[PDB]
């Protein structure tokens, strides 16, 4: 994992947008994972994601869906 | 009928638009995009 979190740091802000609400993001992607952390300009929002719960919650959100979870991060 | 329904809904998509994606998979309606892959035992007679 250390490794989405130290390329985490080194991530700039970017934008984000729906429907008159918008978030600053940033996001480091994986083959093993992903490191997210966001904010509103009010409060800050964390998680972590490693390759077991991106199976779990892929299959859980789209049942069918028999990709490696390589797929699901690079997508 | 019921069971194409079924099928669709669990994936979460339209009736109609689930079954556009069976006529390109089983009718040979394909595009060049479209990668459909077939699979059988005849052991288990399980097509999927």
């Amino acid at each position: 994992m250390e490794e989405l979190e130290q390329g985490l740091l080194m991530q700039p802000w970017a934008w984000l947008q729906l429907a008159e609400n918008s978030l600053l993001a940033k996001v480091f992607i994986t083959k093993q994972g992903y490191a997210l952390l966001v904010s509103d300009l009010q409060q800050v929002w964390h998680e972590q994601v490693d390759t077991s719960v991106v199976s779990q919650r892929a299959k859980e959100l789209n049942k069918r869906l028999t990709a490696p979870p390589a797929a699901f991060l690079c997508h | 009928e019921s069971e194409i329904s079924q099928e669709a809904d669990d994936m979460a998509m339209e009736k109609g638009k689930y079954v556009g994606e069976l006529r390109k998979a089983l009718l040979s309606g394909a595009g060049p995009a479209d990668v459909y892959t077939f699979n059988f035992s005849k052991e288990s007679c399980y097509f999927f």
